[PDB]
């Protein structure tokens, strides 16, 4: 059969993957539309990253790690409890090296950050939502996987220096007033997405922001 | 020397591009001197030889008309195609002009009366573009101008070149999909110009003129002449017959649509550098034989210009086009290094995103819109230098004009439209008057 | 509408077969793909219906 | 000062992600200045000279009492130490932010704004010193030969802020810190407030180049 | 004849551009030919303009100026050779690379 | 009865206060722009 | 008066891209099926 | 239908070449439809078109 779209596919679920007692995280080949390729052992490129998401998925990566730093330095006790470690017929059997096969360095997206505006919404995030209720081990994948995506890249710039980045926050946002649903963190951040998710995976009692 | 340089030398990609070639160099021996008569006869003794070589005339098995329902001359050019146009054309207008020519009389048919011999031939350019839209889109930017091509097969090893094997063909297609700024500028550090080689030298073209003298070239003539598995339909290779097969097979089920018919009109439109229109100044042209006895002037060399740049806009447009595109940091500071006036940068996308509304109901903010339209309607302004006899003026109407006068090689001919029929037109006509 | 019936029943049967052929979650997958506006499951339903 | 005013009124008034790439450049351009030119009026009151217009070291010179003619003679020698060769004309052109002549010294002071303290110190004297000092034995040689009844004696200092102020005090010991340092926490604030609030979220990466162009 | 014209003289040589990247322009990454560096054998490879300069950004950490590249290869001695093919490109004018 | 009826639905489960829409002739980011410009308040509370 | 001021208008009218697509919106097919009589009679003979 | 097809000839007569006999029909239409726009909408609904 010819003329399947298998570019046309998307996942909502988690799609899970077993060989020989390998474990494997199909989202970011279907959301990248390698699908046809994982199938029918066709070449692609995969960006490391994705690569490590799609072997291992169970333990976070140092995007997550840098972010539960930066929360640390912002207040601790309001931490991600962290446990987890860091970083028509067609038959596969090696589908590790064939992952494997598709790694390559420089294929990524890069996103122009704002280092005030991280630190800004790190702690409006730290402040509004309690993270250390629920365990991030027991978190669903399909989500932990957007909340590290958007929050990738952000212990990168702030970690390093970071005191004089508060004191410049403090002097933006104490002198003229600043609208906590304006900071823009970085290129690729919506802020409507992000308060969902993290409304959806922390839960918080309704009754007192209405009553 | 072109002339007779313009038979032997096989580029090898295909019928499309080695007909391109053949007469795009008999248009360059035309510039240097040759009667327009000369020209015509390599223009036709080349198209006989390439529709040999690739089977295309009638009489043998590539024959488009024994594998589509369309006529032999209104078959796409990348199909079996007629490449017969008189040399005012190749000169004037261009060298993928039949494509043009052709869309817009499918187009024109397809209104008035809804007939199926024109949509077949819609579905035809529909089909091309698909097969074109499978490769590096950087292709179509640059060189000859097409609305879709078919593509062949390369008969060379690429461990020739040392540093072919460096990236991944795969890692090469996702940089530049990733990277699309880099099809209208130059990077300018290591790090991305390093790729951009690298995706520079696995280009067909470029390696073809790599290994233009090597005994590897015979490899792909035989291949061709054997009638084996030579283009490409779908991830796998295919006969040429099999491609005819398939435009049959795709054009006779094809539908029109609202947003194709928008784009099909996008091809047909006007462009965004000021072309004289070629086509109706030849077609209400006149020539008038004179009986005055033949004069040998001098020579004189002329810069025969056919494609400007508004004026409007300050910047180049593959300068507002990248930076448009430039989402990175460094991609700004190269688009930035590149454009002339950096602080207007705004100012001309602004123009170009006006203008693009105002002549269509296209709206270039989205990316894929910008990305796809952009090559279509953004082409190069590459200059010729024309070997003229007498008082010819630097201008493109006098070249023309002098090629006309040039057609007899013993009798005077007088053009009875004497005025300026020069026809400057760009997307951007009203934007002043607005 | 057709033509969209069609793609969605052959890319079932595509994602089906593969599944077959190695060790797939079937069902699991069934749940979690999704095409156009309707997940593979209530495409399934549909082709039943 | 009313510069400052004058940005405030102009600023106020634009909403968060209003503003194209290139005004967002020129408005801090124009708050560096004023930053700079606060700092420079922090010195001039400090000093008590009420030179309000800058002076070429030229007419420093002249208002020193320097004859015209050595001057004349000198502008045709160049400096051996330059980096780029400039010749002593065009050093005579510039103009320092502040001078002040006591007797037959002269100080010359060079003031810069920025996080880098070392970075602009170093840079304000390779533009400087190598020309004073040179300009210093000039004047000593003339003092030698006869044409000078007494010798110059040139002076250099150059003082680095941080944007913070936090070690204004320890370099200028001066009175008026406090005031001056709240002023320019005001205008850090501004200047981040028009970097990284009312830029477009499309040209973020449009204002990061031109910011590194400009100033790096 | 030419101190008449010390100002446009100027200007034209600063307007050559020296202080763009090397490999940037047209002309240094185009199907010339170029000598390659000498073989195990000692025999001079007959190579391209591109592959040459994809050699020496693969080496190099920066893409240099013309100035700067004239000064990192100062001390490399000058070679030559003659072709392996004739012409092989419309561009490729002469005997020597 | 109102009130209680609001205090049964937003009591179970968890209503968000950006998706509450009042009537047909309401948007969240004007009406709370507006709020903000007519009635300031300190920033430092919701980012300190 | 009408008259004059239609060809004033008309004498500077500039073409649109939205005024060509309300255009074909007059020229193109109904919401009714609709017989294409103007072809039919185009296209037919009559013979005695 | 007389107008239709005028508008029709125009619309075809302003492809293929772009001349001024036919964009000034275009333009009457236009004036026509700028007049039609300042009185009641539901004058066009129904009745002759």
């Amino acid at each position: 059969i010819r003329d399947i779209r298998y570019q046309a596919v998307d996942a909502v679920s988690n799609v899970w993957f077993i060989h020989k007692g390998v474990k494997l995280y199909l989202n970011p080949i279907i959301s990248s539309g390698l699908l046809e390729n994982f199938m029918k052992n066709l070449p692609a490129a995969i960006p490391p990253a994705a690569y490590s998401l799609i072997m291992n998925r169970a333990k976070i990566s140092v995007d997550l790690f840098m972010f539960n730093d930066l929360l640390k330095l912002i207040n601790p006790r309001n931490t991600l409890d962290l446990s987890g470690l860091e970083t028509g017929i067609v038959k596969i059997l090696e589908p590790v090296r064939l992952i494997k096969s598709w790694v390559s360095r420089g294929l990524s997206i890069e996103k122009v950050y704002s280092p005030v505006n991280i630190i800004l919404m790190s702690r409006y995030i730290s402040k509004t939502f309690n993270l250390s209720t629920k365990q991030v081990s027991l978190l669903d994948p399909y989500d932990l996987t957007e909340l590290e995506s958007i929050v990738r890249g952000w212990g990168e710039c702030v970690i390093d220096q970071f005191e004089s980045l508060d004191r410049e926050a403090q002097n933006m946002v104490v002198n003229k007033g600043i609208c906590p649903e304006d900071v823009i963190p970085d290129s690729l951040f919506s802020f409507r997405h992000t308060m969902v998710l993290l409304r959806r995976l922390f839960p918080q009692d309704s009754i007192s922001s209405f009553y | 020397k072109i002339l007779l340089g313009s038979l032997s030398d096989l580029p090898g990609l295909g019928y499309f591009d080695d007909l391109a070639a053949a007469q795009s160099r008999c248009v360059k021996a035309l510039d240097l001197g040759a009667s327009p008569q000369v020209a015509q006869l390599a223009v036709a003794l080349c198209t006989s030889k390439v529709e040999r070589l690739y089977g295309t005339a009638p009489g043998m098995v590539n024959h488009p008309a024994a594998y589509l329902q369309v006529k032999h001359t209104d078959t796409p050019i990348p199909l079996g195609g007629n490449g017969a146009m008189s040399i005012m054309e190749l000169a004037t207008a261009g060298i993928g002009m039949s494509d043009k020519n052709l869309l817009k009389r499918a187009l024109l048919g397809y209104s008035h009366k809804r007939q199926k011999s024109m949509l077949y031939i819609l579905g035809l350019f529909k089909f091309l573009m698909k097969l074109s839209d499978e490769t590096f889109q950087h292709e179509r930017l640059g060189q000859f101008s097409f609305i879709g091509k078919v593509q062949w097969k390369i008969f060379t090893p690429k461990s020739e070149f040392e540093f072919a094997d460096m990236y991944t063909s795969k890692f090469l297609e996702l940089w530049s999909s990733q990277h699309v700024t880099y099809d209208y500028i130059i990077p300018k550090g290591r790090d991305n110009l390093l790729i951009y080689l690298v995706r520079k030298l696995n280009d067909p073209s470029i390696v073809t003129a790599m290994t233009m003298q090597s005994p590897l070239q015979l490899r792909f003539r035989m291949q061709a002449k054997q009638h084996m598995k030579v283009c490409r339909l779908d991830g796998e290779w295919v006969t040429f017959r099999e491609v005819l097969a398939a435009a049959n097979s795709f054009a006779e089920n094809y539908s029109a649509t609202s947003q194709d018919m928008d784009l099909f009109q996008t091809l047909t439109s006007c462009t965004f550098s000021k072309e004289y229109a070629w086509k109706d100044f030849l077609n209400g042209i006149h020539c008038d034989v004179i009986p005055t006895k033949q004069v040998q002037r001098a020579k004189v060399a002329r810069t025969f210009t056919v494609r400007e740049k508004d004026q409007i806009i300050q910047n180049s447009i593959p300068a507002v086009i990248g930076y448009k595109f430039a989402v990175t940091v460094e991609e700004m500071s190269d688009v930035l290094d590149t454009a002339k006036f950096p602080d207007s940068l705004s100012v001309d996308l602004k123009t170009m995103k006006d203008g693009v509304y105002r002549e269509l109901g296209l709206d270039i903010s989205l990316p894929d819109v910008m990305k796809r339209i952009a090559p279509m309607l953004y082409k190069s302004s590459k200059s010729r230098v024309v070997i003229v006899q007498g008082n010819v003026e630097g201008t493109a109407e006098a070249i023309c004009r002098y090629w006309l006068k040039s057609m007899s090689l013993v009798k005077t001919i007088r053009v009875k439209p004497h005025k300026e029929v020069l026809q400057a037109v760009s997307i951007f006509n009203r934007k002043e008057d607005i | 509408g057709q033509q969209k019936d069609l793609a969605a029943l052959k890319l079932c049967i595509e994602v089906w077969r593969w599944c077959k052929a190695n060790s797939a979650p079937y069902r699991d997958w069934f749940q979690a793909l999704w095409f156009e506006d309707k997940t593979f499951s209530e495409w399934l339903d549909r082709f039943c219906r | 000062m009313d510069k400052y005013r004058e940005i405030h009124n102009k600023l106020k008034e634009f909403s968060p992600g209003t503003l194209t790439a290139v005004e967002c450049i020129d408005y801090l351009d124009r708050l560096y200045a004023v930053r700079h030119d606060i700092v420079d009026q922090m010195i001039k009151h400090d000093w008590s000279d009420n030179k309000d217009s800058e002076e070429a070291i030229g007419k420093v010179l002249l208002f020193a009492g320097v004859p015209s003619n050595i001057i004349t003679a000198l502008e045709k020698k160049i400096i051996p130490n330059h980096p780029t060769g400039k010749s002593l004309k065009a050093f005579f052109k510039m103009t320092p932010d502040n001078y002040k002549i006591s007797g037959t010294t002269i100080e010359f002071v060079e003031v810069t704004v920025t996080a880098d303290v070392d970075k602009g110190i170093r840079e304000k004297k390779l533009k400087y010193e190598a020309g004073l000092t040179y300009i210093e034995q000039e004047l000593h040689k003339f003092f030698l030969k006869g044409e000078i009844p007494q010798p110059y004696k040139i002076t250099f200092n150059v003082v680095a802020v941080r944007t913070d102020g936090s070690n204004i005090t320890t370099q200028w010991p001066s009175r008026r810190n406090d005031g001056v340092v709240q002023y320019m926490r005001l205008v850090q604030a501004e200047i981040s407030y028009v970097r990284e609030h009312l830029i477009k979220t499309e040209e973020r990466a449009a204002l990061e180049a031109m910011f590194n162009l400009k100033f790096n | 004849v030419l101190a008449t014209k010390s100002s446009v003289v100027a200007n034209s040589i600063l307007s050559k551009n020296w202080e763009e990247p090397y490999f940037s322009q047209t002309r240094n990454i185009s199907l010339k030919g170029m000598s390659g560096q000498v073989q195990e054998d000692g025999h001079l490879s007959s190579s391209v303009t591109i592959i040459e300069a994809i050699r020496y950004l693969s080496n190099s950490r920066h893409n240099p100026s013309l100035l700067k590249l004239y000064e990192e290869t100062r001390e490399q001695k000058a070679m030559a050779r003659i072709v392996r093919k004739y012409q092989r490109t419309e561009a490729d004018r002469g005997f020597f690379i």
